[PDB]
């Protein structure tokens, strides 16, 4: 999924080839302070798009929960469609 | 001060840099009287470097910051920029010499 | 976030388009000294019935309300360009070229091949669109030029000889566009315009310098009230003026007897 986000981090346009000063002095100062603000946010995106070193302590967290779904009284396999079915058999059957 | 004790020192004595800027000869022979400690402190770096890509990352920064014909002159890259920050200096003291033949 | 630095990009395109459409210099419009009306009305302060202390307060307040409309004229301006280019940007091209982020499938890995050609796309941007071709004097001429000197016998000013040709080489430096050299360029250094400041700046100067020796040597009274103390003893008539120079410039004016 970080694979699918750093695609599109990386159909992103350079504003690199707009820093110079005949672009400075052309704009307007809250555009050009607008143009540096999203500039310096591109840099936020990516630099913690490629924080691949989270990841890990991010699948840490989707376990627990689903672990926890596993240990069922039941059976760990078990979910509604079969449960539902099951309960047509018990509900239709001679009581 | 922060762009010239680089090359001069800290101690640097700022007012001769500003009296009289450095001439684009004078930066480019003062580019060249460090350029030995920057080859070899940029070869430190790149031996002591965290992986190969930051090995190949600073001795290509350092070779491009250390071609002299890669400092950006604001003069040459914008002429008429410059010319019109000379005549921002240039119009207020205009503006002096027609009070004083006002006077 | 994309789209929006997209269209601030349209938009700095459409700035620099319709700002060389009309061919103005850099610094103009947003230099506020030009958007000053200097054929202003200009309050004579002797009507508006000041006290001692009062007229450089009427000073201020005149300065202050030139400015503020000089800076809002300003504002007025880029109000108008903003909106005659937000018109012009919708009408664009926004063809731009991607940042060189290295090339990363969605299972695969990432080559060492590849990054180094990320950072050669990072670091041909650090090169400037117009360089100086500022010449460092390669080793296998300065050796060849310090052996000619030595062949000659004054291989202990072969340092000198080195230098001058570096010196030689440098001074007359040439710009480079793309690598083609441009023709015809001429540039004004920082060192030549600093110059041009300091000679005008000591010519007017002296200027200053001559007008306040005529006026000491016609009326020498005039070194006892200090110049940031002038204003403040003007007033709209010439008996509000404040009494406290007018007995010691009576008395000084007299002679030193």
């Amino acid at each position: 999924l970080s694979n699918e986000r750093y695609q599109l981090l990386s159909q992103w346009p350079d504003f690199t080839t707009m820093y110079g000063k005949d672009f400075y002095y052309r704009a307007h100062p809250e555009d050009l302070k607008k143009f540096y603000d999203a500039a310096d946010e591109y840099y936020k995106l990516y630099e913690t798009v490629t924080e691949f070193d989270s990841l890990s302590a991010l699948a840490s967290q989707v376990v627990p929960n689903y672990a926890a779904r596993r240990r069922s009284t039941v059976h760990p396999a078990i979910g509604s469609t079969v449960a539902d079915g099951a309960f047509t058999n018990f509900l239709l059957s001679k009581q | 001060k922060e762009e010239l004790k680089v090359i001069y020192g800290d101690n640097v004595d700022v007012k001769h840099f500003q009296a009289s800027p450095r001439t684009p000869v004078q930066q480019l022979f003062d580019s060249l009287k460090n350029a030995a400690a920057n080859k070899e402190r940029a070869a430190k770096e790149a031996a002591a470097a965290a992986s190969p890509y930051l090995a190949y990352a600073v001795t290509k920064k350092q070779e491009v910051q250390a071609d002299p014909s890669n400092i950006p002159f604001d003069e040459v890259l914008y002429p008429q920029l410059s010319e019109e920050l000379l005549e921002l200096e240039l119009s207020d003291i205009r503006e002096d010499e027609i009070a004083l033949e006002k006077a | 976030k994309k789209q929006a630095t997209e269209n601030l990009m349209k938009l700095l395109q459409a700035y620099k388009d319709i700002g060389d459409a009309k061919s103005e210099p850099l610094l103009k419009n947003h230099n506020p000294r030009t958007f000053e009306d200097r054929d202003y009305p200009v309050p004579d302060f002797r009507t508006q019935n000041l006290k001692a202390g009062d007229v450089p307060k009427f000073f201020d307040t005149v300065i202050s309300t030139r400015a503020s409309a000089a800076i809002a004229s300003k504002d007025k301006f880029w109000a108008g360009r903003k909106t005659e280019a937000e018109a012009a940007s919708a009408k664009a091209s926004a063809a731009f070229p991607r940042v060189a982020v290295p090339e990363w499938k969605k299972g695969k890995t990432v080559s060492i091949e590849n990054l180094n050609t990320v950072t050669d796309k990072y670091a041909a941007a650090l090169v400037p669109k117009r360089k100086l071709a500022l010449p460092v004097l390669p080793e296998g001429v300065k050796k060849a030029v310090e052996d000619f000197a030595a062949s000659v016998g004054q291989a202990k000013n072969a340092s000198e000889v080195s230098e001058l040709l570096a010196k030689s080489l440098a001074e007359k430096a040439v710009v480079t566009e793309g690598g083609k050299v441009v023709e015809g360029f001429s540039y004004v250094s920082k060192a030549v315009a600093a110059k041009v400041i300091a000679t005008r700046r000591a010519e007017v100067h002296e200027r200053l310098l001559k007008l306040w020796a005529k006026r000491l040597l016609v009326s020498p009274e005039l070194a006892i009230v200090p110049l940031n103390e002038f204003d403040a003893q003007l007033a709209s008539k010439f008996e509000g003026i404040s009494p406290k120079y007018q007995e010691l410039l009576s008395a000084v004016a007299q002679g030193n007897k």
